[PDB]
């Protein structure tokens, strides 16, 4: 169950 | 309104008129939906998390409402786990940290 | 304070004595921290997001300040691309979502 969306766009 | 953080800070969007949940995300610069069949022109991104990165459509200027609040900008439709609206929308929709 | 959202919302904590910046994550169950050492026992655990799974060292009960406020919990520490604090420790130091 994935929990961390910590999320970038470079 | 004002959301408390002890559950995931989902909320109902409207992207194509028709509803969603979507996790309101201080931590990501753009929102990402799960993979929809979305109209329109694209261009191929990639986008990193936790664990590496995946493969996104990123489509402009496209309408989505959050909680009643519209907005209008870039959403990228791919293989994420849950719908993501980040900080690109967060600003249009005036919406703060506060402690 | 209030902070608003057209910058990621980077904050200076204190933990194990030491200051590092993080990112105020109401995406994140859990609070993530870049490779480093903390005292005391550990047990290994995984989490996920985008781009998939990575292993951690997580730490109970680690008292961390941030951004001038007092926590006490829960600290994974891993291979994250940023130090994240998420929602159990922003529950602790009264963070909402408003707009």
């Amino acid at each position: 169950r994935p929990g961390n969306f910590l999320q970038s766009s470079p | 309104p004002q959301i408390t953080l002890w559950k995931r800070p989902l909320v109902t969007i409207r992207i194509g008129g028709q509803l969603k949940e979507a996790l309101l995300n201080t931590g990501a610069d753009d929102t990402v939906l799960e993979e929809m069949n979305l109209p329109g022109k694209w261009k191929p991104k990639m986008i990193g998390g936790i664990g590496g990165f995946i493969k996104v459509r990123q489509y402009d200027q496209i309408p989505i409402e959050i909680c009643g609040h519209k907005v209008i900008g870039t959403v990228l439709v791919g293989p994420t786990p849950v719908n993501i609206i980040g900080r690109n929308l967060l600003t249009q929709i005036g919406c703060t940290l506060n402690f």
